[PDB]
């Protein structure tokens, strides 16, 4: 029900699969072998993206699934202008 | 590192590609850790600069699709009286393989094969049926 | 819907509550996704203890308080109550 | 409008008829 | 000073001499050089005031121009003759197209070149021929005037004076010992121009001086060619030549009857009767040695007749007006063959007949076989794909089912002529580089028109597939017009030009029909125009949101599964979103957004201007691109 996203600089980030099944890259990382199936860590280890962007991500993964079709009024999503051109490689990594 | 496109050396990350995904295939247990270090390596493969190198990815993993399922045609040419239960197991294992490397080559599948050719899953299906 | 960035060291948990519901659930949750006993749990709020009995809703931050794009950073401690040590995650590099 | 086809001039512009030819 | 310029090439061009002299009084050598040297533009018109003087005949001005202030002879200029505008034509060549014979003189005797030389090769000689002017040719020829000197095209005085009425003019011609076997571009030898028009007396002159009869280009003498045109009279004085043989005869009588059999100005079916049945009698003349025709077998397009190999046959279709028809139309293709140029125009117009008389499935016969005729010869049909487009509009606006075969020929016919036309645009540089295009876009619209009524006719599973492989085929050579719109964005267009006549009721534009069918058979949904518009930036761009909602909707709906963006920028960089220009468009594609972490970082990096070069993947830098 929880996945665990690991950074490379350490960080350790758990959201609900849910959550993170909306990114493709992710699935096929929970798919196939070293699924580790104890239904609660399921933690995959980023090498090489940053503790940031990850962080970003996974507010997206949550903004996604809370506004994935309701509240026509959509919020927008405050990209700070440092953390942009890194979390574009990050979305394209992940195939959100 | 990060994500920025670094210049690769193909024939060590092509190597280590090549043993864990024909460990994949064999299904041998393969490490988590490993298996996320590979996907970041073939997203490292179709990106690097000064040119991607997503076709001699393609290429290479054809022939070493090529070459294992040869390899496999001949383990049960050469077992003539179990041909029907040894032609099974290597086909739930290779089915099995050829799933999770449409797992791992998504990457390929979503930014240069549909970007004609076709798709690293079809390949290995494709593969098995010719040979 | 009030969403919650529940940060221990270099562990980070994203999680979605109600507007009112106390945190004795919130800490048998975090209890069952962090497989360890339910009693150390200490949540701080920007270096202060919330009360338990009180909702999280009612302890301060609200639903137009903590947006899913950025939630709450509602710190986490256990027991020796160990001091809260978040680690921050890296700041992105300069732009040019 | 019609149907009526302007190509009989058609057929007969390709000689040469202009001010000039 | 240009003012002053203005003002000496209007009172030059209005006739005013006096006040003309009074503004070039007490003037310097160069303003006078100046003002007498520019080229003013009346719209477009490139003319120096003497030029134009020269034109209109206002000889007072010439002769003010020339006999004081010795303006030159040799200006050269771009004027409007006949409604189009040519360069290379000098003030001595407008005053003898226009037939001042005043100005003429005037211009010749202060010493005009006599013999120059326009861009086309027309002589100020030919322009008198052109005009008819007898009086300013005897003027022109007596001051050293060469003959001889043909057009571009190899047309001389001789053969446009045979073409035209004045008789006069190329009798003149002719007793100036001219050569009577003038061979042309074409391969008219100056008869043919005579036997088109029908000018018995030219064609008595040229006969006098015994032009001589031979074979031009398209293998035709002058004979058929008078013939083709139905003009018998001259097919009666080239009968009379005395070498002309039988076989000669009887053919030329046949295609005097298949040319009035059909034809615009030239329509009586007795006189198609009668030259057959003389054409067979003069044929079954000898009784022995008996000249039976050679018959081409027999074509669907003509109904299914074998021609009239004997004389009941002939006489037994007298009183049946279209198997006459169909009789001329068969020898008419049997003696001028498939390739002739003049071979098409009776079909089409029999087709028209048809037409109008609400008998579709045989004009559509005749016009596929026309088509035919005229792609083999490789010439433009874009007209006639018009046609065929605006025919099927009117059978469904009529509830009259169409035939899919017929719907896949002509649209094969259409994708082959839109891949020579885009091989004569590519190779045509500058020439008619405006027809050219201007031919691409009709034919593209041609062919959205009969993808449209595609649409609306039911088919079977196999013809449906032909159509669907036609459309994939001109897909996949991804056509565009002048404003890099693609064939898909023709159809998202409002602004798609359709033709005023029944193709209104049919081929509206926007239709979702031809875009779901466009993107069923693999149509770039995210190609982009010069000015970056998507289809979705076109589409959300519509004014009628409500009229036609439905279609709206259902292009929306298609645009958005077929894989498109709505998230792409233009050349300006704006959202569709932004673009919309429309409450329901907008809160229809907000309904069919659906958004991706990808799309805002793009966004987002875009408005904030970063260095994105050299730091990210190169496939992700074209989604820097459009996002």
């Amino acid at each position: 029900m929880y996945v665990k996203l690991i950074s490379s600089d350490g960080h350790e980030f758990i959201v609900k699969r849910e959550h993170a099944l909306t990114s493709g890259t992710i699935k096929a990382m929970l798919s196939g072998p070293g699924q580790f199936a104890e239904n609660e860590t399921n933690e995959v280890n980023f090498r090489e993206i940053p503790s940031h962007v990850l962080s970003k991500v996974c507010m997206y993964f949550t903004y996604k699934v809370r506004y994935t079709n309701s509240s026509t009024e959509i919020p927008e999503f405050p990209i700070a202008p440092e953390i942009a051109l890194e979390l574009l490689m990050a979305a394209n990594f992940l195939d959100c | 590192t990060s994500l920025k496109p670094r210049v690769v050396d193909f024939d060590e990350t092509w190597n280590k590609l090549l043993t864990t995904i024909k460990a994949v295939v064999m299904l041998e247990y393969v490490e988590r850790a490993t298996w996320n270090d590979r996907f970041s390596d073939i997203y490292a493969l179709c990106v690097a600069y000064p040119e991607p190198l997503g076709e001699r990815l393609y290429t290479e993993t054809k022939i070493f699709l090529e070459n294992h399922v040869r390899h496999l045609h001949k383990r049960v040419l050469e077992s003539e009286e179990q041909v029907l239960v040894m032609y099974h197991r290597y086909w739930e294992e290779y089915s099995k393989g050829a799933d999770y490397m449409d797992c791992l080559y998504r990457y390929l599948n979503t930014q240069f094969i549909k970007k004609p050719l076709m798709e690293i899953g079809e390949l290995a299906l494709d593969m098995w049926r010719k040979l | 819907d009030v969403f919650l960035m529940i940060r221990r060291h270099k562990t980070t948990i994203f999680t979605d509550a109600k507007e009112s519901s106390t945190v004795f659930e919130l800490k048998r949750i975090v209890e069952g996704i962090l497989k360890r006993p339910p009693d150390e749990q200490r949540l701080y709020k920007d270096d202060q203890l919330l009360d338990d009995g009180k909702t999280l809703g009612e302890c301060g931050f609200t639903s137009q308080t903590a947006r899913p794009q950025a939630p709450a950073t509602v710190g986490l401690a256990f027991r020796a109550f160990e001091a809260l040590c978040i680690e921050p995650f890296s700041s992105p590099p300069e732009l040019p | 409008y019609t149907f009526f086809p302007p190509k009989k001039s058609h057929g007969s512009c390709a000689p040469p008829v202009s001010r000039a030819g | 000073m240009e003012g002053l310029a203005g003002y000496v090439y209007k009172a030059a061009s209005e006739g005013k001499v006096l006040t003309l002299a009074a503004l070039l009084l007490n003037r310097s050598e160069s303003d006078i050089r100046y003002l007498l040297g520019y080229v003013s533009q009346q719209g477009g018109q490139r003319s120096t005031p003497l030029i134009i003087a020269a034109r209109n005949g206002h000889a007072k001005v010439v002769r003010l121009l020339l006999e004081h202030y010795r303006v030159q002879t040799q200006q050269t200029g771009t004027v409007r003759f006949d409604g189009y505008v040519i360069d290379g034509a000098t003030a001595l060549w407008c005053a003898a197209g226009a037939g001042h014979f005043e100005v003429v003189k005037l211009l010749v005797s202060h010493g005009a070149n006599v013999n120059h030389t326009t861009v086309t090769n027309s002589t100020p000689l030919r322009a008198a021929c052109f005009d008819g002017r007898l009086d300013i040719v005897k003027y022109l020829v007596e001051n050293n005037a060469n003959i001889s000197i043909a057009n571009k095209y190899d047309n001389t005085c001789l053969m446009i004076a045979a073409y035209k009425g004045h008789t006069d003019v190329v009798r003149y011609l002719l007793e100036q010992r001219a050569d009577p076997n003038a061979k042309a571009h074409c391969g008219a030898t100056a008869l043919h121009f005579a036997a088109e028009a029908g000018h018995i007396d030219i064609v008595k002159e040229l006969i006098k001086w015994r032009a001589a009869i031979v074979v031009n280009g398209h293998g035709m003498t002058p004979l058929k060619v008078a013939a083709e045109s139905c003009k018998a009279d001259v097919v009666e004085l080239l009968l009379s030549h005395a070498d002309c043989d039988r076989r000669s005869r009887i053919e030329a009588l046949e295609l005097l009857g298949a040319s009035f059999a059909n034809d615009r100005e030239n329509y009586d079916i007795i006189k198609t009767y009668h030259y057959l049945y003389l054409a067979m009698l003069e044929r079954f003349q000898d009784g022995d040695n008996i000249l039976e025709k050679e018959v081409l077998p027999p074509i669907h397009a003509y109904g299914n007749r074998t021609e009239c190999r004997n004389p009941q046959e002939l006489e037994s279709i007298r009183q049946d007006r279209d198997a006459l028809h169909m009789e001329g139309l068969i020898v008419r293709e049997r003696i001028l063959g498939a390739d002739n140029i003049d071979v098409s125009h009776p079909i089409i117009y029999r087709g028209a007949v048809y037409a109008d008389n609400m008998e579709f499935e045989q004009c559509i016969k005749l016009w596929l076989h026309a088509l035919h005729l005229r792609q083999k010869g490789n010439r433009n049909t874009h007209k006639d794909l018009l046609r065929f487009a605006q025919v099927f509009s009117q059978m469904i606006h009529l509830n009259e089912t169409v035939k899919a075969p017929d719907i896949e020929c002509v649209l094969r016919c259409s994708v082959l002529e839109i891949e020579q036309s885009m091989n004569r645009v590519k190779n045509i540089s500058d020439a008619d580089v405006h027809n050219a295009m201007d031919n691409y876009e009709c034919n593209l619209y041609t062919f959205l028109y009969l993808v449209c009524i595609s649409t609306k006719t039911q088919c079977s599973e196999e013809d449906q597939c032909k159509i669907n492989k036609q459309i994939y085929n001109l897909i996949h050579l991804d056509p565009r017009t002048r404003e890099g719109f693609t064939l898909l964005h023709l159809a998202v267009n409002s602004n798609t030009p359709v033709d005023d006549f029944h193709t209104n009721d049919v081929c509206s534009f926007p239709n979702a029909l031809v875009t779901k069918l466009l993107l069923d058979c693999g149509a770039e949904v995210n190609a982009v125009d010069n000015e970056g518009n998507s289809a979705l930036h076109i589409i959300v761009q519509y004014n009628r949101p409500i009229s036609d909602f439905l279609t709206l909707h259902s292009i929306i709906i298609s645009l958005v599964e077929a894989g498109a963006h709505t998230d792409m920028t233009n050349k300006q960089n704006k959202t569709p979103l932004d673009k919309s220009t429309t409450g329901v468009s907008e809160i229809l594609l907000k309904t069919q957004m659906k958004m991706s972490l990808k799309c805002l970082a793009a966004r987002a990096v875009r408005a904030n201007d970063i260095n994105y070069q050299d730091q990210i993947p190169r496939t992700l830098e074209e989604f820097v691109g459009f996002h």
